[PDB]
């Protein structure tokens, strides 16, 4: 029987700072035990300072990104070139996903950008459109490896103030873009070591009020 | 079934056994698997009797309506109509058809259409359950530009072997000769072909 | 796994990668897939990890006893016969796929064994999930009358093909050279082309970060 | 999930947890499982996250359209029935929802409706919904009286979610409290179980099963 | 929901400094029966694109007709059909990719793996894959079926990343492709010895080579192999 | 079968076990005692597959009684629980495993302490202040997490148990026909007749 | 009905400078229902420590079995078993049940008393030895533990620093797993002193 | 389907078919509604050119839409039945979804909406 | 859902319907009224698939109320029962059939007679002196076969009904949380509050 | 697999391709499917590689023990031992074996043993997946009492065709000649046999 779904592997990761947000993803694309491409980008600039990735089944991922990009285009046409805010993008993507509730897009979707107060924003979606704003989210094959590390290093979970008898928590603070990129790079090298579908390269898209910047780093190719 | 069509110097000859089965019971031992879709465009039928009949009937209708408007259709055109039906209804068909015709411009032509509905133009084609047993023999013995008598002998010897090994095949060997001269029907009985 | 075996002038060489997986997760980044059956008979094993180890140890044990009984150096065909009959008996349920090689009084030998108990003979062989990548290299560069150093190069190149192209294989290349008239030389981590890069950050925690409820001394003495 | 809502002397208490799971994977610890439909209406979410989220925000849009057309806030009965009739149309298609529509109107007073994805619609004083519902019931039923003070009712709702968060593997994160009065709903904070458990253990003397 | 009947095996390809090379054998398999030997599985579109197709052959022939029609339709009311408004490899791919994903979404796929190789109008190399699932990807080397497992490792030794492409000549590239075809003939049980190869160069254009044969094979060592273990004669 | 509960307090272990035996759409009995005395200060309650339950219980009972006669001595509750666990751990890989879940309430006379062990059919043993098998736990554990204190009297334990039965009688789908309650302490095993 | 994920639980081991650490959670459940928050998964036979995740009945059975076997070892050998030797015994014992295995994920940790070398090892349910310089992970949050360890770990940590690293590895891994947590224990092991610490963690 | 736009604007901005429909109302028997402090009374004229009528069975001029709302009319009798039927169906539908009977304003708004729809739909008068 | 009973006596039809709504291992409600008044002298009780039951009941209710307003007249119990049967008979061959079983108790004012109709989800209609749906019938039918007389008073019918509920409370596996009892006679429909 | 054994004037010749597969991957392209169970009693193996090897090994052991006690076994005896193993273990075997040997009394003899474990003594035998395609050819071309060179050509041409059509078959054509003179091994490479 024909199976309309496949698994293209890879993993993605979104972190939000005070005045920026990053959306990272490895560039490896796979089926079964074969590598299809060492450099196939799956993090995209969608316009209006919104970056997006739909990781899982690449055909669905590409279809969704394609539809959302088109949605941004028509939002301008219909509402006098108004900028699509990240919260409005999130709600729109929910309807894109839930519209195929009974034949889902097989993807974990993350978008990143800035909210209407200029602060960094990350939104994450399940395959059928349940969404939530967070400081932090990993998606895809190695999400289970990376996410607990992010809980510990971004949100300071299980970390108490030394000498306080485990009574005072380590206080929450925004991270600098330098600190965030260090965590992204360590997250992906760790994932690459222990997950076979993760490797080859890492492409990070950084979003500030000035626009979208890219950074690339080599990952292990085995 | 064991069926085949072979091009030669003067045109093309089609050949077939006469056995129709349901399991191991021979429902018809004198079947005619060589079917006219036009004056000088014929086909060999294999697979489901019902499917191949229904297809051949539709094709014959299409070519009759073609002829009314545009004159004699090419053998390629006939094969395309067969393909269109077999390809678009591949989920609901079990039909392996060999199309064979004679043009005066193109002479003899053979097109085979397997289960999927793909088209393949060949010098000769074999099909049906019994064809498996004569791939070796036919490849070794076929020559291009054979005479009528040589081509008749090639088909006779080939189908004889296909019939000998395939339980689904048997009865008489029917043949249809397509040339500029016209249409000739040949029949060969067990007592002749079995002892070849 | 990727594993290979290559015959040369005066003996035989086998090689293997060092990755061990559990689904998409790398369980062991530096596991030893080269097994000693006797001093000069060695086995490369793919398939179920515990099976290749256990079947190699059992036959190795019995080969040692046989060697002591007969006052003779063990032969590769004996290890081959004993392994194949054991594996056949278990109808494939012991998932050991082995490349058996070595030197003995009869000469130098190279064989492969399937989990169901069938055996091959050849000058070059490869088994495991990366065997197609390896065999592609072997079929491209193998020739009759290889030298020792040529055969090692070919064998490790064939393993590298698996390391880079097969997600089932990774990390390092192990080699074992069995030459007639000499001691077998096991080359553990002959190539290490997958060293982890320096991490961006030290994640050493301030002492006292972890909240503690109780402490106690554990008695290990009598 | 664990969610609950009950009625007492002083309105309605509504409490929920905040955990999302995918099998044994803890996906989120910060999910909003209460949706604020209007200043007098609340909706609770259990089952499929998308199903609940999508259709309950859709419900909010239908409630807004009612008050535009009828120049009057929708009744809790009519709001709940919009949702129940919607999911009944999809019956068999595989929607997964256990919801509670809670609110106050003049004609009804404080009202709670249970609505689930196989089309069940029930008016009631107490309901607990989700994989941890039984754990919440155990504590809630054994301490419930109609005459609870606003202060005590808030604690009991909070304590019942904590009970389920602790025992049910698929419940946890934090507790979100709400109080519904004649004047509308009032939010009573997000309470992380990380701190709340130890605070309750120490002050209440309960949870003796746990290593102190 | 389908099942493939008459099938074509691997299609292999790679980028070199000035263009792309693509190859596929001339076999139409019918299960284990190697049924048809004159099957051309590389189809040129214009003078700048070659589409290589594996999988179901009836569906391949359907795709041929679609591409043929695309050329006809593009020429309509188009004075620049053989100039600025000629079909680009990227247009041909996106069209096929759209069709492939639409068909999988209707649960009635075209049972194929497709590689579109060509050169864009600005001289850039184009090489991209699409299959029955609508999955698309690009890489300096691309291959389908057994080619993915055996050709890619060999072709990646020549071009392992983007920077290797300018350093690779058409002679070196073709040599690697031809070698990979031989390896596939050794090891793929549904491969034939006869194959076609196409080069799309930004300077010399489209070169289509038919009736190529695998040669310089090693079989002599077979005479020395006796038995399966202990047999000596 | 169905409902078996256990509460360990300061000086005693209290076991409550449902009285119903239901087969199909008929409650065949409403006074069934789902317990066996293994030794003077050790009581075992049981729930699970029909036939298996009593067969296992009586088999364990016979073995402990045999031990008692042989050594002229009573095994500790810990020792008995370990013996029972091992029998179930053997059973789970047999041709036909015992599908029986048990609670063992005992008073260790050497330690002067009550002890409650929860053991499932797999042979999963845990010592607990309060225990339950089946769906009962889904209501009682959270209830006991709230109201239980480690220093309670036998009377307080019985009131705590009444609270559990009341909750089960309110929220459980099936009519389990009340419970038989038994107390295990320094003076042995006795049955509360009015519950 | 997957035997390795009915009860839940995790174990992790790490090596430091002249020391080893082995840690485990305290949960025992029946699928969604938490049953016990006192179920320790680490045992020791002399100076050799063994942690076992998976089906709790098999955890208990194997502990009892290895206590049995190491006691007889000591009586006959007149010395305590070493980590390397015990690792082999665990492997043999598990493979003995090749086609009817114990559903467990054992982890050996300890210091060889002759050489002074820290030693850790892991096994699959049927005996495959997984030796490591750095860390071994096991249980229902093994993915999470792999991610935590691979990023947090650095070589040659001091006992007090190693405690912080292994604790943070376990805690944050456990909190992303529904079936793991409900308390935690960490063992810090030096050549001739062992310290056992219970960690404060969220109880949901 | 019959599509003709029968209700259209004339040069002076009138829709004659709607205005001629008012003439039909002007021809109908008189109907009056008066509301008191605690009641509403509906009075209806019945023409007396019809003797030999059976008043038991002859359609009454005032119709119950629900147990709490009534409808009287002036104009074409056959036309009114269609409006009354639709109103009665909407009355039950409202009780079904809103769990409360219609307000008189709502029921009126519905009936008026139906009437309006027949002034800019093709093929209807 | 689960238990719905009906008894037709001399001058009235009495319907008894269980109060429990159970989902999974939780009794979500113990005061559920599994009945709808179709007309002043016609009452319908219902049991079956969740959602389907109330949806069907209210749909029938709306249709009968629509008829009542249109004709200024009350349909006979026989006429209503035939309408209901046909709706279910349609339903059973739909894409998704209503899985609802009903009892219709009515007082025909033209005949001055009580009438009880039992209709299952297939559209199988029968007029009966006493009726039941589901497993209830397996106990009540034989009981009523013995104790029922055709000339009983409403009070005698209620005592006869008490006997049924008592038997069900003794032998049924599930706790159905008692019944709501309603009487249909010449004066319409009223509810007995103390049962 | 395509395998065959053919009796002729001076004895018997066995023939085989060299392809072993797992699906469509060629695990071994230089396999030796012609196996010695005694000095001048050999077999062609088809079906499961593991099964046919295990059987051949047991048979070779049995005939070695036979020879130790009773001298050289007959070809019939060797076939009987193969049969006994194949018949009694039919539920657990996938082995199609052709047994061929040379006696001085009986000259060349061929026995074929299909899946069920039945025995059939024939002038020549063909087996394996590729045999299906040469039933026609072999029946038409086989003659009794052929010469060595004629029999070599018959097997070469036959296996060439079997290899051409069967995807499971390929590589080299191995042959073993069994005569009074001794045992001769022949090999034929693609470049020769493909263009026949
Ligand atoms: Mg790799
Ligand atoms: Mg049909
Ligand atoms: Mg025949
Ligand atoms: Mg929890």
């Amino acid at each position: 029987q024909f199976n309309p779904y496949g698994d293209n592997g890879g993993t993605i990761l979104g972190i939000a700072g005070e005045d920026f947000a990053v959306l990272a993803g490895d560039t490896r694309n796979i089926t079964d035990y074969s590598i299809n491409s060492r450099y196939e980008p799956k993090v995209f600039d969608c316009g209006d300072n919104i970056v997006m990735s739909a990781n899982g089944f690449a055909a669905d991922g590409d279809a969704l990104v394609k539809r959302f990009k088109n949605s941004v285009k028509w939002y301008h046409f219909d509402h006098n070139d108004k900028k699509l805010s990240i919260n409005s993008a999130a709600r729109n993507i929910q309807h894109l996903l839930y519209g195929k509730r009974f034949f889902p897009y097989y993807v974990h979707t993350i978008i990143a950008g800035l909210d209407e107060d200029g602060k960094g924003a990350v939104y994450s979606f399940d395959p059928v459109g349940s969404y939530e704003r967070e400081q932090c989210r990993a998606g895809g094959a190695a999400a289970s490896l990376i996410m607990p590390f992010l809980d510990n290093q971004v949100n300071f979970k299980n970390q108490y103030e030394p000498g306080t008898n485990g009574k005072v928590k380590k206080p929450l603070k925004y991270l600098s873009v330098e600190e965030v990129i260090k965590l992204v790079r360590d997250s992906f090298t760790s994932a690459t070591e222990r997950h076979i579908q993760v490797g080859d390269g890492l492409e990070i898209l950084i979003v500030t009020k000035d626009g979208v910047r890219k950074e690339f780093y080599e990952l292990k190719r085995d | 079934t064991s069926i085949m069509a072979v091009t030669f110097k003067d045109g093309v000859i089609l050949g077939a056994d006469s056995r129709t089965t349901t399991g191991a019971y021979i429902a018809n031992r004198v079947t005619d698997k060589l079917t006219r879709v036009h004056d000088k465009i014929w086909c060999c039928r294999s697979g489901s009797a019902a499917d191949t009949q229904a297809i051949a009937d539709i094709v014959q209708y299409h070519l009759e309506l073609y002829t009314s408007q545009y004159g004699t259709p090419s053998t390629e055109t006939a094969a395309s109509v067969f393909k269109e039906l077999c390809y678009e209804n591949k989920d609901n068909l079990t039909a392996g058809i060999i199309v064979a015709g004679y043009d005066d411009k193109n002479k003899g032509e053979v097109y085979t259409i397997p289960l999927g509905g793909s088209v393949h133009k060949l010098p000769y084609a074999i099909a049906g359950s019994g064809s498996t047993f004569i791939y070796g023999y036919c490849d070794k013995n076929f020559r291009e530009n054979m005479s009528k008598e040589e081509t008749v002998d090639f088909i006779k010897h080939s189908l004889s072997q296909a019939i000998k090994w395939d339980g689904s095949s048997g009865g008489v060997i029917r043949m249809v000769v397509l040339t500029a001269a016209g249409v000739e029907r040949l029949i060969f009985y067990p007592d002749e072909y079995e002892q070849l | 796994t990727t594993i290979v075996g290559v015959k040369f002038n005066n003996g035989v060489v086998i090689a293997a990668d060092t990755r061990s997986t559990q689904g998409p997760i790398v369980a062991d980044k530096n596991c030893a897939k080269l097994h000693r059956i006797s001093p000069k008979i060695w086995c490369a094993g793919a398939g179920t990890a515990a099976d290749t180890e256990a079947v190699t140890q059992l036959i190795g044990s019995n080969i040692e006893l046989h060697s002591l009984y007969t006052s003779r150096e063990p032969r590769v065909v004996s290890a081959l016969q004993m392994l194949k009959q054991h594996l056949f008996k278990y109808q494939g349920h012991i998932g050991a796929y082995l490349i058996v090689a070595g030197v003995d009084p009869t000469g130098s030998h190279l064989f492969s064994i399937d989990a169901h108990g069938s055996t091959d003979v050849g000058y070059y062989l490869s088994l495991g999930s990366g065997s197609l990548a390896a065999m592609a290299v072997l079929e491209s560069h193998w020739k009759q009358d290889l030298t020792k150093e040529e055969a090692i190069k070919l064998a490790s190149d064939a393993i590298q093909a698996g390391i880079w192209n097969d997600l089932g294989s990774g990390s390092n290349v192990d080699v074992c050279v069995m030459e007639i008239g000499k001691d077998a030389e096991y080359l553990r981590n002959y190539l290490t082309p997958n060293v982890r890069e320096e991490k961006q950050k030290s994640y050493k925690f301030p002492r006292g970060t972890t909240a503690v409820l109780k402490e106690s001394i554990v008695n290990i003495c009598d | 999930t664990t969610t609950l809502a009950f009625r007492f002397q002083g309105g309605i208490i509504v409490a929920v947890d905040s955990r999302a799971t995918a099998g044994n994977w803890v996906a989120s610890q910060t999910v909003k499982k209460v949706i604020e439909i209007n200043p007098f209406l609340l909706g609770t979410m259990a089952g499929g996250a998308a199903d609940c989220q999508f259709w309950e925000t859709w419900l909010g849009s239908q409630c807004r359209l009612h008050e535009l057309r009828e120049k009057e806030r929708i009744s809790v009965a009519a709001a709940s029935k919009i949702l129940s009739n919607l999911v009944y149309q999809y019956k068999g298609a595989g929607l997964s929802m256990g919801t509670m529509i809670c609110g106050y109107t003049r004609k009804e007073g404080p009202t709670i409706y249970y609505v689930d994805s196989d089309g069940t619609r029930l008016k009631g004083d107490i309901f607990c919904v989700g994989s941890g519902q039984t754990f919440a019931y155990g504590v809630l039923d054994s301490n419930y009286k109609w005459d609870l003070s606003v202060e005590d009712a808030l604690y009991l709702g909070k304590r019942s979610i904590l009970a389920a968060a602790h025992r049910d593997a698929y419940s946890g994160g934090s507790v979100n409290l709400y109080h519904v009065t004649e004047d509308g709903w009032i939010y009573h904070g997000n309470h992380d179980v990380g701190e709340l458990f130890w605070k309750v253990k120490e002050e209440e003397g309960s949870f003796n099963n746990v290593i102190g | 929901t389908q099942q493939p009947i008459v099938t074509g095996t691997s299609v292999i390809s790679m980028k070199y400094d000035n263009g792309v090379i693509i190859a596929a054998d001339n076999l139409g398999s019918y299960g284990s029966l190697l049924r048809f030997n004159g099957v051309e599985r590389l189809i040129p579109v214009g003078d700048n694109t070659v589409v290589g197709i594996s999988g179901d052959i009836s569906d391949m022939q359907h795709i041929e007709r679609l591409l043929k029609d695309l050329v006809t339709e593009n020429a309509y009311d188009n004075p620049l059909a053989d100039a600025e408004e000629a079909l680009e490899p990227s247009y041909i791919f996106e069209y096929l990719a759209t069709v492939m994903y639409q068909r999988r979404s209707k649960m009635n796929p075209l049972w194929n793996a497709i590689i579109v190789a060509g050169v864009q109008s600005n001289g850039d190399q184009f090489l991209r894959y699409v299959n029955l699932l609508g999955v698309t990807y690009s890489s300096p080397t691309l291959a389908t079926g057994f080619g993915a497992h055996m050709a890619n490792p060999l072709l990646r030794k020549v071009v392992d990343r983007e920077s290797d492409i300018p350093k690779t000549t058409v002679q070196v590239a073709e040599e690697a492709i031809v070698n990979a075809m031989r390896v596939l003939y050794y090891r793929d049980a549904r491969s034939s010895r006869n194959f076609s190869l196409a080069i799309i160069d930004k300077n010399t254009g489209l070169t289509f080579k038919k009736n190529l044969q695998v040669e310089n094979m090693k079989w002599d060592f077979a005479k020395d192999i006796k038995g399966y273990g202990t047999q000596k004669i | 079968m169905d409902i078996i509960l256990g509460i360990r307090v300061q000086d005693s272990v209290i076991l409550a076990s449902s009285k119903a035996v239901t087969r199909g759409i008929s409650v065949l009995k409403d006074s069934d005692d789902k317990t066996r005395q293994l030794s003077p200060h050790t009581l075992m309650s049981f729930a699970g597959e029909a036939g298996d339950t009593v067969q296992f219980a009586e088999y364990i009972q016979a073995n402990i009684q045999l031990y008692s006669i042989r050594e002229d001595y009573e095994l500790s509750p810990q020792a008995v629980s370990s013996f029972v666990r091992q029998e179930l751990a053997k059973s789970i890989r047999s041709r036909r495993p015992y599908q029986v879940n048990v609670l063992i309430g005992g008073y260790d006379k050497k330690k002067n302490k009550p002890e409650l062990y929860q053991i499932d059919y797999l042979g999963t043993k845990v010592e607990l202040p309060y225990g339950a098998h089946g769906y009962s736990g889904f209501y009682t554990f959270s209830l006991l997490d709230h109201h239980y204190r480690p220093d309670m009297t036998t009377e307080e334990g019985l009131d705590l148990l009444k609270l559990c039965v009341q909750e089960l009688e309110k929220r459980m789908p099936m009519d389990f026909k009340g419970v038989i309650v038994k107390i295990v302490d320094k003076d042995g095993i006795r049955q509360v007749d009015d519950f | 009905s997957d035997p390795s994920s009915i009860n839940g639980g995790i174990v992790v081991a790490m090596t430091g400078k002249d020391c080893v650490a082995i840690a485990c959670d305290l949960r025992l459940g029946s699928q969604s229902l938490g049953v016990s928050n006192k179920f320790e998964k680490i045992f020791h036979y002399g100076h050799v420590f063994l942690g076992i995740t998976g089906l709790a009945t098999d955890v208990t059975t194997l502990n009892e079995m290895f206590r049995y076997k190491t006691n007889l070892y000591k009586l006959k050998e007149e010395r305590a078993i070493e980590p390397e030797t015990f690792t082999q015994l665990v492997s043999s014992s598990l493979y003995e049940r090749r086609f009817g295995p114990y559903f467990v994920g054992p982890v050996v940790a300890g210091i060889n008393s002759k050489s002074g070398k820290p030693f850790i090892a892991g096994f699959d349910l049927i005996g495959c030895i997984d030796e490591a310089k750095d860390f071994i992970v096991s249980g229902t949050a093994s993915d999470q533990l792999f991610g935590m360890c691979e990023s947090l770990y650095e070589p040659n940590l001091e006992p007090e620093d190693l405690f912080e690293t292994i604790s943070q590895a376990l805690l944050n891994a456990a909190d992303r797993d529904a079936l793991s947590g409900w308390g935690a224990v960490v063992y810090i092991i030096k050549k001739d002193e062992v310290v056992k610490r219970y960690l404060k963690m969220r109880q949901d | 389907g019959y599509d003709r736009a029968l209700s259209i604007f004339s040069p002076d901005g009138h829709i004659f078919q709607v205005e001629y429909a008012l003439e039909a109302v002007k021809r109908g028997t008189c109907a009056v509604g008066v509301k008191g402090k605690n009641c509403v009374v509906l009075g209806c004229e019945r023409r007396s050119t019809l003797k030999l009528q059976d008043t038991r069975i002859t359609p009454s001029k005032v119709s119950k839409i629900d147990s709490h709302v009534v409808l009287s009319f002036s104009g074409l009798n056959a036309d009114s039945r269609i409006l009354i039927e639709k109103a009665r169906v909407e009355a039950q539908s409202h009780r079904l979804t809103l769990e409360d009977p219609v307000t008189v304003e709502y029921l009126t708004r519905y009936v008026a909406g139906v009437q309006q729809r027949y002034t800019q739909s093709g093929g209807v008068r």
